[PDB]
């Protein structure tokens, strides 16, 4: 035990981690990959979602080579700190945790020829811009993207550790969605451009469907209901006048509610999303079947045949418009 | 004799090497591990977690640590667990953490004489657990706390309960509003990284969720509301108004309190057991109301069938709701 | 922007355009020999007044935001009020309230004697 | 000043804060008091309450007499750093905190004779298990207990510093109760035993009462209108039912809309409260009172006597029994 | 030169004991304070505080830092405040409070050749604050913040505003939508406790709520509905239905605009000056609907008396209800 | 060569003195500024404030820190910043900033070979932007961050945009929901508070919120609403059930679209545009009601006036209704 405490103290004497390996001389070269113990919750409203991740990184530090009984020092994570390491950031980071219970999760293992593994346990909320024309049928491309914060490419490179595709690896049972599938990732390389200089970036793209049945118990069942509810009053008796008022109103009243609270857990976009345009179709149905009621109403007295041809029309007319209408938007939607 | 004590204490720090695990080089440290609960808060669905606060002890041995001539276990100022060193052990399935830190950071050491260190902290932890709301509210749920080694592999360091199934104590006494702890289980394994194979600990509990609330709040309206509609079939079919009146309240309400209800869970895209009895009572009331429409289309030319109609309602109704509660409460019970 | 025009013993202080980006009207003068004076400030909306110590209990300062005026009333004058008076707006992170440093629009001065 | 430096040097020579005062030769007393600068507001949803405290503890330590010209150094609290303090924990504490601003609000005094007292400034929020059974007319005993978290009985005791009921001190002006009263405490010592050992444990229970006014307008208020308001039903005369039919369809859709919302603050027990209770009441009311018009509306076209001799009797009997039913119910839960 | 500056603060802080006030063991050391404040970002009902930002200055006199032969004031890096004697303030009414970190800790250090300091902070704290809010809203309230020391009696130490009236800056900075600034006071004065006598300064502003928003949301919404259940009185007693659902309309959302309203605020048992005009307005429209009610009784064997009664409550009920408000306004303005 | 690089930076940081700034004693140290525009997350009228997400670029000289013979920028290990003078930079307006620290701190060191200092920093921070809403939500806002030295007054240092008007970037990659940037400005200039001049920069944007997400959620369901309620000037004037359920239904309505309304704003206590639209469509069906009240009223005995009334109306309300919406939206666009 006191052979690998000379080891560590003729490693460090004389060592200065305020330059990277290779300063000078060549690039350092940073092979990464990052293992999803789970994927979190998708946040809508604001546009992020959160990711738990084993963050991976491997490079080569020849003043650490060493000769001893063993071939990797498995260290505690201080050792990390008296070491150079990179400085990983994540560019659409927004607030990150890296643990720290019961101990920092860091880990550093040192193998005989200078190389350096370390891995550390990171929870990071990154930012997903959403687009939310098709919503709730829309799907996304959730991007997650890291570098090096002062290293431009000319001193510090990442690559994947192995093939791209296989260095982003998503646990079998790590998924904390519950709106959402999530149906892969892709893997990706590139060059940024800052006032600073070029920089080195990795990207990961995850792929995001959004499930739809909340919203189909929730917002489209209800609208649905409202609709027939309204049709109901073409079979009541044109005697009845305050019966089908009440119906009207009723059923006004209800699309009015659905419509405003539509809108709940979504950021205030400009624009009309899927679910608006069949929520303004079914106001659109029931608005015109109080107005059925009223010119049937104005007619009773004075052209009473008129009246019944009006019912009886309408009687066959609002529920065929509507299954058609539904049929036109669920295949329009539903097939993109 | 403080004297004494403080150059032994001295001695055992002096060329101890922090960086280094005790056996660093030979066989693998053993790390016994216990835990007392001392609450378990809020079991959210919304945010599909739970809080737990516990103490958290660890025993292993440090042979550098030994000492002779002083027959105690010395506990020390907990600012010494700086100087030693302790196993790297992390909640891999934990979202938010801390040591409590009033009035003192909530740590204790002791040391005993053959080098065997007691390390205990008191922690709060709000822990991740999935939930299947398939059958909620009469689900039953199964909520873990992982216990790992981050660095240390299994040729490092093993993991073990101290004490059998008696490691963990106090879930016999916690007591929750919303669930029953029904068991409690400790098992040992290890799991296989890309890094290498480590040790792990899980501790998980069976929560089975009490129904009375759920009675107060959300099946005893839906009844009340359901039998209400079916007021409408004692009213005369001649008055229009009063029974289109009923029927709309009845139908209109009954959507409202599903709408209601369902913005109090995460939006799961699959139906819950409370969510199908909130559709059959809705399709109830509405059933009813199509039946006055019905017997309001034909009591003009036919006002016996109107009349027959509604006489079998009054028993129709009332018998198919008794037998859909019966199915469903059979079922999920 | 922000125009001041200066009316006016009783001076008036009448302010259009982005009266909300400055939302502080202050008073000062200055005498042939010496620099400019801090006299009062007003807020257009709290109308939470302040004063130099030289005109305490003697001037005072109103605002009215109906067609947004600020009023200096000057009232027991002393040979030593003889001073070409300015009236100014102030931002919101302008900083010190007494020095005219830190005023952007100025009004156009005022002779009193 | 050289005087009180060497002095201070002096005491901090060879001195190991490692060890408690006594360590291996006897028992380190510590006598602790209490000063509550606000006793802060209660939560029923989380079932903790707030308290700040200014909380002092008492020792003494052979190693730190000295003598000079002063009897007594008030010191920089930095100081408490450097020197031996015990590891006062509150089992029953939840997240508390130790003010910092704009400096750690501790103060260390230290005596010629070796005699150290040592005051800190915190806020603890503590578990309070509630039972709604009586709600809202209830009354809780919160505790709040502290003892060491590392040291047992046989090591460091706690004591109160003069006599227990005087050495927790509520300030006068120091309520930030908005729902309940603090009637009073008390004030007590004892044993815990757990895996580690017998501990010392000092408590304090505060006797906290609910008042009732908010409940009283928020919710018996309404339900009391509402069954007056279904009752008033029977003076309107039996022609009129789409009248008498909405005043119970309204009736019964308050009642409901009252008893779902009537639980926001409390947390989901499962058991029934007196609220719960009177709700029920009052519904049943209200309901009995819709099924009453029902019974008339069918036997006025037949038998037209018998309808107008139950709405006669109705008129009598409903406002009789609620009233019967409050004075039973404000009794049973008044004088309790 | 730099060097020369260098040696001179080098020998300054050499033999420093930062354990020791000024004059340890003499006069107390005098401490005087500026505030300069710059937004009170909200006050709040529902948890009872406010949230104040501010320049918090501190000038004292320290012999230990006297220097000569430079005669410039040394604005120095904040970092040397963490080698010198600072006064142990803290304020007694917070509950959180920070010091801005960003880009670096927002502190300042001004040291003055007779040994003068200036020390600045710039703070962000959330401050109680009781409120009585039984003439809400149309309530005012005096909202403080209390300076004291912590460890140092009135004998070690001694607080004053420095420069008096004028100690305190930047009021008419305070823009709150919901408040006004009416005045500011400043108080100094001795507290004590059972470990002795501590010097207190106290900085208190009174706040007047603005009511346009509860004219604009809550008293207006009550007025048109009562009004709107007088248009039952000019509607023939006939229309049963009518009338009823005119009625019970008004009632229901009478009470629904106070409970929504009461849900907003703290639980506080007693009753407020809204809540009176709420109950005043419920008590108008309740009757109303009593009102028809009767005639609705009478009216098929006594018309003419029903009209009457119709007839009285159409000049009545508005002259009632305009003496209600005139004396409510007067009474809480 | 590594060594002679460490050697050299050895020298570099040997005898330096981080509490003096460059050129102590001498002229002013000038600071140039540049700022990369992350992102621009969330605008909030309720709490007034603006998130924003920066990289935050200084630039000095410092002839300490000059070196030779390593044709070199130098790039270091962030904690040499700890090691350094830097400027102690603040902003004014902000609420609560913090830098990046995952996976390490989010700063950047380089030095040059004459001494110039890159000092780059990613900072998160709220700011405190006061909104102008009488226009709502036809409202245009300026929201600006204020850039200022804490302790360092105009005779120790001078700030500048590096770049002039180039020196801030990425403003016209922002994308926001609610909002779409005009413009953005940049200004520079000297503040005096009672400790003397200060340099300052300000960085303001102008934002023109997107009227798309109203005409959906409030000012369509009003319209539809208002015209609901002309519906009943082509009811027979008998039926008083039927128009008083319509009369009544628009109020609720109205009622329940203002508290939606409402229920996303600050307590402000002025009157918004959004709620001048709404006061006109209840005052448009208020006097709908009224109107059935009136014909109701004189129909039994001139039944001639009711209908003629009834007709006029039919016409009258969507004629002054489309004149109030002309005059609005010519007054507000
Ligand atoms: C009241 O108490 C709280 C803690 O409860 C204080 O907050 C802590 O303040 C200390 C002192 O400033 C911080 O400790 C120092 O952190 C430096 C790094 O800070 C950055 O990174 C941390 C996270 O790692 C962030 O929290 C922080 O905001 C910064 O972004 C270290 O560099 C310091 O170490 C240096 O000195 C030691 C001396 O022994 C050396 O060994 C080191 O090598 C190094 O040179 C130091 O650790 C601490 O991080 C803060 N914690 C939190 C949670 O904020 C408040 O400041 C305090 N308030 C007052 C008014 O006193
Ligand atoms: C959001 O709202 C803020 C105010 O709250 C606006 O900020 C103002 O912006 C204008 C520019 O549009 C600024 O005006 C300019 O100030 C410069 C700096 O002045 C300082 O230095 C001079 C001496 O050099 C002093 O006299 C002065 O007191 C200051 O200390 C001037 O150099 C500019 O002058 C230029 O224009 C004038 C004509 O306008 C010419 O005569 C000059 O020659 C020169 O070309 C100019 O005056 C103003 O200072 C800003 N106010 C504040 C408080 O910062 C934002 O513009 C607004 N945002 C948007 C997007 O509109
Ligand atoms: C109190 C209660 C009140 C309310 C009323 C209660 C009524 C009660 C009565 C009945 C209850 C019925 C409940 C059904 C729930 C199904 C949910 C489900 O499993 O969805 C499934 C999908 O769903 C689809 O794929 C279908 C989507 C299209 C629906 C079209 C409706 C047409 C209506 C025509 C009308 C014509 C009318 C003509 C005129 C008369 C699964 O959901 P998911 O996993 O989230 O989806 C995966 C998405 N992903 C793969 C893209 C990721
Ligand atoms: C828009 C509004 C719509 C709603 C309607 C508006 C209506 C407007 C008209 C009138 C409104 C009147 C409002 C008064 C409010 C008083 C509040 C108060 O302070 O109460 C105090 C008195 O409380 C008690 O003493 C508790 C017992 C109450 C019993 C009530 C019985 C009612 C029975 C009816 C039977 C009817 C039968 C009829 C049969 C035909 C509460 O005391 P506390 O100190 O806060 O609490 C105790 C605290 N302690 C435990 C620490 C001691
Ligand atoms: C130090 O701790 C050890 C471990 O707990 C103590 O050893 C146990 O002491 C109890 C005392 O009742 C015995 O019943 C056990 O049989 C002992 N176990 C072992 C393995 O020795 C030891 O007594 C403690 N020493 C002191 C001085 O308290
Ligand atoms: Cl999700
Ligand atoms: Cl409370």
């Amino acid at each position: 035990t006191t052979v690998f405490t000379r080891i560590l103290d003729r490693l460090l004497d004389g060592y200065d981690n305020r330059l990277r390996p290779g300063l000078g001389e060549r690039v350092t070269e940073v092979k990464t990959d990052i293992f999803v113990t789970s994927f979190g919750p998708v946040s809508d409203h604001d546009m992020e979602y959160t990711i738990d991740v084993f963050f991976r990184q491997s490079w080569k530090d020849e003043r650490l080579k060493f000769k001893g009984p063993m071939t990797v020092l498995r260290l505690n994570n201080l050792m990390a700190s008296k070491i150079w390491t990179p400085d990983t950031f994540f560019h659409n980071g927004k607030k990150s945790v890296a643990h720290n219970m019961t101990m920092p999760n860091k880990l550093l293992r040192i193998t005989e020829d200078g190389t350096l593994l370390y891995t550390m346990r990171l929870t990071v909320r990154a930012e997903c811009p959403m687009h939310l024309e098709d919503f709730p049928m829309d799907a996304h491309a959730c991007p997650l993207k890291f570098g090096s914060y002062a290293y431009t490419r000319a001193e510090v490179v990442y690559e994947w550790t192995r093939e791209p595709a296989r260095s982003v690896v998503v646990a079998e049972d790590g998924s904390r969605l519950n709106q959402y599938d999530l149906l892969g990732q892709t893997v990706d390389s590139g060059i940024v451009q800052s006032s600073t200089g070029e920089y080195v970036v990795m990207t990961t793209h995850f792929h995001l469907k959004r499930k739809i049945g909340y919203f189909v118990i929730q917002t489209y069942l209800p609208c649905i209901m409202t609709v027939i509810l309204s049709q109901v009053s073409f079979w009541l008796n044109r005697e009845s006048v305050p019966a089908r008022t009440v119906f009207g109103v009723t059923t006004v009243l209800t699309m009015t509610t659905l419509s405003i609270s539509a809108r709940n857990s979504l950021p205030k976009v400009a624009y009309a999303t899927a679910m608006d345009w069949f929520i303004a179709v079914c106001y659109a149905f029931v608005f015109s079947a109080l107005i059925e009621f009223a010119t049937v109403n104005y007619f009773t007295k004075s052209q009473p045949a008129r009246a019944a041809k009006i019912d009886r029309l309408s009687r066959i007319a609002f529920p065929l418009l509507f299954g058609i209408f539904n049929l036109v938007y669920w295949a329009t939607y539903l097939n993109r | 004799n403080m004297s004494f004590v403080k150059e032994t204490v001295d001695k055992l720090l002096k060329g101890y090497d922090i960086r280094l695990r005790p056996d660093f080089g030979g066989p693998p440290v053993c790390v016994g591990m216990n835990i007392d609960i001392a609450s378990i808060d809020m079991v959210s669905e919304v945010n599909m977690d739970y809080t737990l606060t516990m103490y958290f002890q660890q025993y292993w041995r440090d042979k550098r640590l030994a000492y002779s001539g002083i027959p105690l276990n010395l506990t020390l100022d907990n600012r010494v667990a700086d100087q030693l060193w302790v196993p790297d052990t992390y909640f891999l399935n934990d979202k938010k953490s801390f040591v409590h830190g009033v009035t003192v950071k909530n740590r204790m050491i002791r040391l005993h004489p053959d080098g065997t260190v007691l390390y205990g902290l008191r922690i709060t932890t709000t822990a991740a657990c999935m939930m299947d709301l398939r059958r909620y509210p009469l689900d039953e749920q199964n909520c873990t706390l992982e216990i790992e080694s981050y660095g240390y592999t299994t040729d490092d360091i093993e993991f073990y309960w101290r004490g059998g199934d008696k490691a963990v104590t106090g879930v016999e006494r916690i007591e929750l509003p919303q669930f029953s702890i029904v068991e409690h289980r400790l098992v040992s394994r290890n799991v296989v990284f890309a890094t290498g194979a480590y040790p792990r600990l899980s501790l998980s509990f069976r929560l089975k969720r009490n129904i009375g609330y759920f009675i107060l709040q959300t099946y005893m309206p839906s009844i009340l509301i359901t039998i209400l509609s079916w007021v409408s079939f004692w009213i005369n079919y001649d008055a229009s108004a009063a029974r289109v009146a009923l029927g709309i309240t009845t139908v209109l309400t009954m959507t409202t309190i599903n709408t209601h209800l369902r913005e109090t869970l995460p939006k799961i895209p699959y139906v819950k057991a409370i969510d199908m009895y909130l559709m059959g009572c809705f399709v109830f009331v509405f059933l009813a109301l199509l039946e006055y429409a019905f017997v309001n289309y034909i009591f003009f030319s036919q006002p016996a069938r109107a009349a027959a109609i509604d006489r079998w309602s009054r028993i129709v109704f009332p018998f198919t709701f008794s037998l859909f509660n019966l199915v469903y409460w059979l079922y999920y019970v | 922007q922000v125009q001041l025009v200066e009316s006016g013993l009783r001076l008036s202080c009448a302010a259009s355009g982005h009266t909300f980006n400055y939302p502080i009207m202050g008073w000062f003068r200055q005498a042939p020999g010496k620099e400019r004076e801090f006299v009062g400030a007003i807020s257009w909306s709290g109308g939470s007044t302040s004063y130099a110590d030289s005109v305490k209990d003697r001037f005072t300062i109103s605002r009215d935001n109906a067609k947004n005026t600020v009023y200096l009333e000057m009232n027991n004058l002393k040979p030593e009020d003889t001073a070409v008076y300015y009236c100014a707006a102030k931002g919101r992170y302008s900083g010190g309230l007494y020095y005219p440093t830190n005023y952007d629009y100025w009004g156009q001065g005022t002779q009193v004697t």
